[PDB]
């Protein structure tokens, strides 16, 4: 069971920096790969970018890489921060897996290929307001 | 123009590729292999022959 | 948002919104409202375990199908959201999951 | 051959129009050889 | 006869700048429409 529990203050005021973690349990935490997905009310799925191996985070262009993402290896857990909280931020923020898909449609050696996310575990996530309540 | 037309190219359908020549490697390097041959019995008898 | 009405029964037909510009590699998903989604179809056929038979990918023949997701015999379960993240080659990376779209099954005892 | 490949395009149609602005672009959305080139062009009339 | 029509109908006037838009109405009185249109002079 790799399940995915994320904790968040759930309370946090305009403009200051979010954190939500992402606990890993019952797999280990070499052997693939996870990133963040979030989804707001009355949108869509949204997602906060990926990050890999190599650990070069690959942010947003949508979310203008206002977001702070990362991982720890000795707690275990993928970390995720959004500096200067926007108040439409008010959402809820799951954790997913990242199965990093070959698809090629020509030859390997042209690089006439392209890569493929795949998600197969997903958490729980979390809902957070952004206002003066607390 | 009147009386004036030109085919220009359309939408590429499907993926954008490239077009490409397969040689298969055995076939090339045994007529290759042929070539060099006679190669070096023009030039000399045998002698280092770098394509 | 697309709503979508569906008899009890029988075959559905989901096909979803952006173009499959070039070769496409589509990917759907059961978001149910409240709880964790999960994912049904990669590949264009590769359905993954713990999947009912009841959801057919739709197999690429490299033009003319758009992405389709078929129900055959929908049930009480599939009360969800279907999400078409299609990986055409045209449109480079598919960074965006695309629309929502939810289906409401009627005729339902 | 010369002469024959002359002969055979002689007859076909001419293509001094095409020569113009080309306000051209890209066609790869991500990561040349395929140049989308807009530019004008004298209709019929 | 083909061969003949076209060798002559070569060294004669080309009527390619006719093709422009004729601002045309009915003439005086169909069968018969008085055009006027544009035409590029010697300059
Ligand atoms: C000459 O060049 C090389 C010499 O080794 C080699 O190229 C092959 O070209 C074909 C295309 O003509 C490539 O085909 C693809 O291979 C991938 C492999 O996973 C398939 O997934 C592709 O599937 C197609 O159809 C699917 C269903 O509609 C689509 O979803 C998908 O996008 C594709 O359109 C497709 O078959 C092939 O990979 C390469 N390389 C090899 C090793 O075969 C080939 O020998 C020659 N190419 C020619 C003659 O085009
Ligand atoms: C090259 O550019 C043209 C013009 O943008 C593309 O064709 C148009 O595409 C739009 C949609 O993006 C259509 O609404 C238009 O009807 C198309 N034609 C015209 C006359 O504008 C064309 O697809 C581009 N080609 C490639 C391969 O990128
Ligand atoms: C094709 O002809 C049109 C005629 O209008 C050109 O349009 C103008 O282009 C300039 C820039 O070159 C703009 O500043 C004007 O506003 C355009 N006018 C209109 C009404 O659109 C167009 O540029 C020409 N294209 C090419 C490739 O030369
Ligand atoms: C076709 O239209 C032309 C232009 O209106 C006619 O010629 C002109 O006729 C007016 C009188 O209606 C004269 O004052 C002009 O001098 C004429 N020529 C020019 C250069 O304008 C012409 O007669 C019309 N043809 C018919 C048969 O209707
Ligand atoms: C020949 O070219 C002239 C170029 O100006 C055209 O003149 C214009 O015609 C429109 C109607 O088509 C009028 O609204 C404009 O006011 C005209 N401009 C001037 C400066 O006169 C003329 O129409 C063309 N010939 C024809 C018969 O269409
Ligand atoms: C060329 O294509 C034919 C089939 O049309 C195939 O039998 C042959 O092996 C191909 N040759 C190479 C070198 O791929
Ligand atoms: C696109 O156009 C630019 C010039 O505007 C050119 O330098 C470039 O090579 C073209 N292709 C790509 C892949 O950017
Ligand atoms: C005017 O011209 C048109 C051209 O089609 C013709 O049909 C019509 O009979 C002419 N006269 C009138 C009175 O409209």
């Amino acid at each position: 069971q790799v399940q995915l529990q994320e904790s968040g203050p759930g309370l946090v005021k305009p403009s200051e920096t979010l954190s939500v973690t992402c606990s890993v349990s019952g797999d280990s935490m070499n052997n693939y790969y996870w990133t963040w997905i979030r989804q707001s009310p009355g949108k869509g799925l949204e997602w906060i970018g990926y990050i890999s191996d190599r650990e070069s985070a690959t942010y947003n262009p949508s979310l203008n890489s206002r977001v702070v993402i990362s991982r720890d290896t000795s707690k275990n857990q993928l970390s995720l921060k959004l500096n200067s909280v926007t108040p439409a931020d008010t959402a809820v923020y799951y954790c997913a897996t990242a199965r990093r898909g070959q698809r090629i449609y020509g030859v390997v050696s042209f690089g006439e290929f392209f890569y493929y996310y795949s998600m197969d575990v997903w958490g729980k996530g979390t809902t957070v307001t952004v206002s003066s309540a607390s | 123009g009147p009386g004036q037309a030109f085919y220009a190219t359309g939408d590429i359908i499907g993926d954008i590729r490239q077009a490409h020549c397969n040689v298969s490697k055995a076939t090339w390097n045994e007529t290759l292999g042929k070539v060099v041959k006679q190669l070096r019995k023009h030039f000399g008898n045998n002698t280092i022959i770098r394509f | 948002v697309r709503p979508l009405s569906v008899a009890l029964g029988e075959t559905a037909r989901i096909s979803c919104g952006r173009q499959a510009l070039g070769s496409r590699a589509v990917q759907w998903y059961q978001h149910r409202p409240g709880q964790a989604p999960i994912l049904l179809i990669y590949n264009n056929q590769d359905r993954p375990s713990g999947i009912p038979e009841r959801f057919s990918g739709t197999p690429d023949i490299n033009f003319g199908t758009r992405a389709t997701l078929t129900i055959s015999g929908v049930e009480a379960g599939d009360e969800a959201d279907y999400y078409c993240h299609m990986w055409d080659s045209r449109s480079g990376f598919s960074w965006s999951f695309g629309g929502a779209t939810r289906l409401t099954v009627l005729g339902q005892p | 051959i010369i002469s024959l490949w002359d002969q055979s395009l002689k007859p076909c149609v001419k293509l001094t129009p095409l020569c113009v602005t080309l306000q051209c672009t890209n066609v790869t959305n991500n990561i040349g050889e395929l140049k989308n080139c807009s530019f004008n062009m004298t209709t019929e009339l």
